[PDB]
């Protein structure tokens, strides 16, 4: 029911140990050193 | 401490009192070989 502007899909592959990094605010060496999300963060995750 | 030479049982758990010393807490919170850090009242980067 919501409409948006625009639209950005960000795709890697990491480790599967590394899921629980992607969230924002946490902190890890993937999460720290090549992606970074910011805490005001309005989207969605999926891994698989 | 880290890599020592045998652990104890959970019911006679070990306990070291470390005084008198530098730390550094960047290269335990960078090395990969542990899977679970989880801080409780300090947020790690701020250990520093």
């Amino acid at each position: 029911d919501l409409c948006f502007t625009n639209v950005y899909a960000d795709s890697f592959v990491i480790r599967g140990d590394e899921v629980r990094q992607i969230a924002p605010g946490q902190t890890g060496v993937i999460a720290d050193y090549n992606y970074k999300l910011p805490d005001d963060f309005t989207g969605c995750v999926i891994a698989w | 401490v880290f890599n020592a030479t045998r652990f104890a049982s959970v019911y006679a758990w070990n306990r070291k009192r470390i005084s008198n010393c530098v730390a550094d807490y960047s290269v335990l919170y960078n090395s990969a070989s542990f899977s679970t850090f989880k801080c409780y009242g300090v947020s790690p980067t701020k250990l520093n």
